């Protein structure tokens, strides 16, 4: 690729540390070169400001260099130091060659028109209500539209009633066809137009809403995937399932009638100057009961918010019930738990729809309490306008038409009252994702990246355990692999052998000691990058519902099928991938449904093995094969570990006995290290007993 | 059309099942204690909100007669 | 069929405390008739002469009528929430029973945040029933006694009401399919949004074992933007609906306006009349624009419903009730058993003829991807064989009862999941109220009491996963204790030494003497050490049984591919 | 209205194009005052 | 303290055969056995004696003789704030009448 | 700074082998790779710190 390499090149030159094989890795998901969004991703993310912009030949002497040209038909250069009154320019191509100068015509001819301007500007918050504050300063221009929008909706509703006191005040009293038709027309235009405008607007609210709540989803799986194993472990699945799920809730919400509402609540001042020009002892009434209104929300809102956690809780255990016992149904419907399953399901879905039912009785108390604070001020305003009415200072008309100004002030206020509930759910919802945001992230330090790594794994002085109530796992494990070195680690069942495969890789963070990869400590090393760098098959050996293709390229997407099919020749699964009618194309299923045990073994070994890692750990690949099969990897294992550090933890001694170095480990502890002869030569040892 | 014959016929052959399909009565401290769910089911609403509602009933009929005769 | 009728006998189920709702529900609107009726009197018994004592009485007895009005709807609606949410446990206690009572072919076929979603939708149905939804539809279907008072008014306006309504029915009628198409391919997406969420929270270990998170992040970003688009279509359509009821309503709101006017100046009518006539508009409408507001959630759950139907229709495999079959022996026989995962699929096991006598520890050897767990498989109801049978004490499985069978039958799986419970629970799983020293003996027999015992919490330990929180070799041993906890009269061991190092396979091996006390077990296992003391074992390959006997004069042959794998070992 | 949810409408909400585009306008912008006067 | 809701209410001799089984009887001038699976139609109660032996089906006339009036209905219900002011809001709620 | 921009100080944009070169050269690249952060550690003061 080039426009990396040009990236690279821009970054030494505003001085920023970065990896190109880093980048590929985190903006390269699909493979076949970075692109245009995939690199401005990647700017972004170097903190250096860059916008792709059209540019005329003769504007491109006033803007500061250097500036990355991108081709789209084609291969890409770097302009840099523009000449004046000469008809050069001094452009680096990304072929790699010395930076050229180049004559105007044959530029003319190699330039399509557009141009990347690249800036630099160097002068974690709790997720929160305040995470939204930008979002509405980002979207200011179509929030000031609306608002613009809902200011004259309430102008419009506010000429509605004036209509109406004329026609109850000077049409009704004397005589009138003319100014009636007059009025019937022109109400019925501004009626038109009120409702053109706010579907207008709450299309264009729904919009730019819709899209804040694509970045927050966006933003929530990204630190999401980012957070460390022991947060899942702590946790279950349908727990982060039903967090994840109120991101639904709060758009739900938020796509809907909700702020559209208080925005016109907001907006009632209008109306007020109106109604207090109308009549001044008619408006005190509305303008106390407003205050009652907050009063009995504030006394609402608590009690509401702590009945909707009880029920998000119930809800939330439902969730993780429910994901648990389909994600296990082999085993579920293996014995006859069903019975006492189905007991514990309707305990917890009992416990959901009273807590339910606790919600909307006190919901609709809520909204009984608004429509009751509306009805007093209505009746109130019944008899203190017929007493204005009677006497003077009023007429009919502007008791109307007061009415229903009154009317239309309240109707937004019932509408909040309405969907109070949902209000609610936000509160809680926003709170949740809060909890799944805040919690400490897997991160590494934003330093100068790391190069390539050679199988340099010391373990020094480890001490680690699970838990900090835990037993210690993990002794005194200090040990040395050099590179091309075929480790294999047998034990005990329970021994920690799996615990040195998940240390090697940062799964977890060692409490005492520390261990180093090609001299570089991993306590700040980045995760994702030896992640990439070493291919690992696990002992739980999970497969992912796509194609066998994509399933064994899903590290790497944009490479070839060719490399897949020698991948799946060095794994012995070639041939049972071919006599299939779909080939590598057909669908393996929900956690390997479609293929069985030694099949999915087979495919998960390709799967690791099929990139090109400097560590290649096999964590128990082999226990679930079975003979000539086994014998298929023995003879392949020339062809694996040509220049990969390979370390083999597995029950079978077989596959050890032609390891370099043999690794005996029992609780924890390090016993006996040398070949399988060295071992195998003395009677009394861990690995003869074993024998 | 055809569906609110359909309805109409699943309806009245449900109705033919009344009293088949009822459970039988108990009162409040005999039905909580019931499995979560037989308990959350065969609950009555309560002996408060149907005097309530039917106070209200009478208020306003007798309300009526009393303007009416 | 689960269509939309099965709500047709529970409602007849509370048909008493229903009529009970109907007779609150139209005398409020008869209250919803009282204070617009008082306001006419204002207009016409106070304004024109004088006032100040009627006025008095009719604000008193105004003000409690509208209490009266507040609380009386607000009990209908505590009463209509109750009895519906006892409709809404039915439901969901239906709905588990059948999902719980599905064949796994149905399982295997989908994925698991499709069902997920399945049952959310009945919660969605709940937030449905015990809302503002069928209150608004009640209070609109016996509004019809204010059109009476409205002939009582003016018949042109009245007219012209009950011409808006057909306005309403038809357009209401016209705009309903499109929204309910998006809102259904809305839901396909958050299905298979959920269904990717679930795959990938719960597969986080190969996740973050490999540095595949940015195509991951690619996949949910896309398929994000799709779910919010098609939402966001569904709530432009339902901005559609709502801005065509405004305008239908204010349309004829005009359209009475001037009529009354010129009704007014023409005689017949009243100011007092008019502002009755129009506040009962209102309040006749505001039903309208009521359900209009929520017609979105109405299709949702139309939607709800028929996915629902389409869960609950599949055909069930829960059990038969065949005359009581009493308690079984080891007698396992097969009779050309013809079996494909899929109708389109290959055939997988070709001419199985197997009989297993009593207490016949058998073990079964074959290449990888032979089909050794379809006879694991189809010794249990998990499957139905395309032809042939097979049968278990001379009794046919077609038409045995599958839970009965397999709480008869004690089997550890080639792959073994427990749940997020304790030890002692997850042993125990079959019967929670045995007693502790059943486990223990069950521990002690499996070999699994000593690294417990070692443990911190002893049988307290939860296991965090689906079989994280602990090893692989003390993960299967607890899959082999809970298998034989209780006293089953077949074992089925598929892999039942696949994690577990040599020193515990040897003491597995030297306790089978005590688990074969009177049991027929089958051995699933590719370590032919495991299998060395069975007593009869059968080779297969490419689903054909093609070597059978004991394991001396297989072995004897050096052209037997038991022999083959014997050198291949060593 | 009928036409289903495609790749024109698949693109712009992305949310790689909405982190590009800082300070959005939307697809009805001049509409507003045109719908006003 | 097990959370085990139970509540010991006096029961006629017909009303046993709606409540939910089983129900420990206490009796108060000697021992007490635990009523399960209550028989209709003919007169037999199938009671566990707390005395160690075998549950055994009492007649009606020596139940109606060997039971004092009331009995014990259990249920259970499975579906660490800070000491404050809100500690007095349960409080407040409990004693609401 | 870091130690690699501390050394590098006269010009940023040099490459790591260059400074690396230079490390073995002055004999201070043992005790940076013993170092937990390597060429990452901050010099917290005019030169305190180490
Ligand atoms: N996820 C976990 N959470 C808590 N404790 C754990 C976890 N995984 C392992 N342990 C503890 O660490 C011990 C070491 O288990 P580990 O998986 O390393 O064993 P192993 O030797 O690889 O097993 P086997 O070879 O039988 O698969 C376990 O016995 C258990 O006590
Ligand atoms: N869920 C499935 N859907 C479709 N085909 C399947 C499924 N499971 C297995 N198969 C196919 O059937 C074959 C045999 O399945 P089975 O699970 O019985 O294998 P096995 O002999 O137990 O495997 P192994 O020895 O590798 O554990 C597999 O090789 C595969 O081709
Ligand atoms: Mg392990
Ligand atoms: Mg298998």
């Amino acid at each position: 690729d080039y426009g990396l390499y040009a990236l690279e090149i821009l970054a030494q030159y505003h001085n920023v540390s970065v990896n190109p094989e880093e980048i590929k890795h985190r903006f390269d998901t699909d493979g076949t070169g970075l692109g245009l969004t995939s690199w401005l991703l990647a700017a972004k993310s170097l903190e250096l400001k860059v916008k792709q912009v059209k540019k005329t030949i003769d504007r491109l002497n006033f803007i500061s260099l250097p500036a990355l040209v991108w081709r789209e038909d084609g291969r890409h250069f770097i302009l840099t130091k523009v000449s004046k009154e000469a008809n050069r320019y001094l452009i680096f191509d990304l072929e790699q060659r010395n930076p050229r100068v180049l004559e105007q015509s044959e530029f003319e001819a190699l330039y399509q028109g557009h141009i990347i301007l690249i800036a630099s500007r160097s002068s974690l918050a709790k997720f929160d209500f305040t995470w939204f504050i930008p979002a509405i300063i980002k979207y200011r221009k179509i929030f000031i539209e609306t608002l613009v929008v809902s200011v004259f909706l309430q102008l419009f509703a506010l000429i509605t009633p004036l209509f109406f006191q004329v026609v109850m005040d000077k049409v009704l009293v004397h005589r009138g066809f003319s100014t009636l038709n007059v009025i019937t027309v022109a109400l019925s235009v501004v009626v038109v137009f009120e409702i053109i405008l706010s579907g207008l607007r709450t299309y264009i609210f729904a919009h730019s809403t819709s899209r804040i709540d694509v970045e927050l989803g966006a933003k929530l799986f990204r630190h999401l995937l980012a957070l460390p194993i022991s947060y899942f472990e702590s946790r279950r699945v349908g727990d982060t399932v039903a967090r994840v799920r109120e991101l639904d809730q709060i758009r739900n919400f938020l796509t809907g009638q909700a702020l559209t509402s208080v925005l016109d609540l907001l907006f009632s001042f209008i109306f007020f100057a109106v109604m207090w020009y109308y009549s001044p002892k008619l408006t005190l009434v509305i303008l106390f009961s407003l205050p009652c209104y907050a009063a009995w929300s504030v006394f609402i809102s608590p009690i509401l918010r702590r009945r909707l956690d009880d029920k998000f809780s119930r809800n939330a255990d439902n969730q993780s019930f429910l994901v648990e016992s389909v994600t296990a149904i082999n085993t579920i419907k293996a014995m006859a738990v069903s019975p006492q399953m189905t007991n514990i399901w309707d305990k917890q879905l009992a416990g959901y729809v009273a807590a339910g039912f606790k919600v909307t009785v006190l919901a609709t108390i809520g909204q009984q309490g608004i429509q009751l604070i509306q009805k007093t001020v209505m009746i109130i305003n019944l008899w203190l306008g017929a007493h204005l009415v009677i006497s003077g200072d009023l007429s009919i008309g502007q008791l109307i038409a007061f009415n229903m100004l009154a009317g239309q002030i309240v109707a937004p206020v019932i509408r909040l009252a309405q969907i109070w509930q949902d209000f609610q759910q936000v509160g809680i919802s926003v709170t949740r994702l809060g909890d799944v945001l805040n919690s400490p992230t897997e991160s590494y330090h934003g330093k100068l990246a790391l190069p390539e790594i050679n199988g340099n794994i010391t373990f020094r002085n480890i001490r680690f355990r699970y838990k900090p109530d835990s037993p210690v796992i993990l002794d005194n494990i200090n040990l040395s692999i050099k590179q091309g070195e075929v480790i294999g680690i047998v034990g005990r069942s329970g021994s920690g052998k799996s615990t040195l495969t998940k240390l090697i890789q940062r799964f977890y963070i060692p409490e005492n000691g520390q261990v180093l990869i090609d001299g570089h400590d991993l306590a700040l090393a980045d995760p994702n990058w030896l992640r990439r760098q070493v291919g690992v098959v696990l002992q739980d050996n999970v497969l992912l519902n796509r194609s066998i293709i994509d399933n064994i390229s899903l590290a790497n997407p944009g490479m070839s099928v060719e490399k897949v099919i020698y991948a799946a020749k060095l794994a012995g699964a070639h041939d049972f991938i071919s006599e299939l009618r779909e080939g590598y194309n057909t669908i393996v299923g929900e956690q390997g449904a479609g293929l069985s045990g030694g099949q999915r073994q087979r495919i998960a070994i390709a799967r690791a093995l099929v990139n090109n890692p400097k560590i290649l750990i096999f964590d128990q690949a082999t226990s679930a094969l079975d003979y000539e099969s086994e014998h298929i990897i023995m003879r392949n294992m020339h062809k694996i570990c040509k220049g990969r550090t390979v370390i083999i933890i597995a029950h079978r001694l077989s596959t050890v006995k032609n390891a370099d170095r043999i690794i005996v480990m029992e609780k924890g502890k390090i016993v006996e290290q040398g070949k399988h002869k060295e071992l195998l030569s003395e009677p009394e040892s861990l690995y003869s007993y074993l024998y | 059309s055809e569906f609110l014959l359909r309805y109409k016929l699943v309806w009245s052959e449900t109705w033919k099942i009344r009293k088949q399909l009822d459970t039988p009565v108990r009162e409040k401290d005999e039905n909580e204690f019931l499995p979560a769910h037989l308990e959350l089911i065969e609950t009555p609403v309560s002996r408060r909100p149907r005097l309530v509602a039917y106070f209200i009933m009478g208020f306003l009929v007798i309300a009526v007669i009393l303007s009416v005769l």
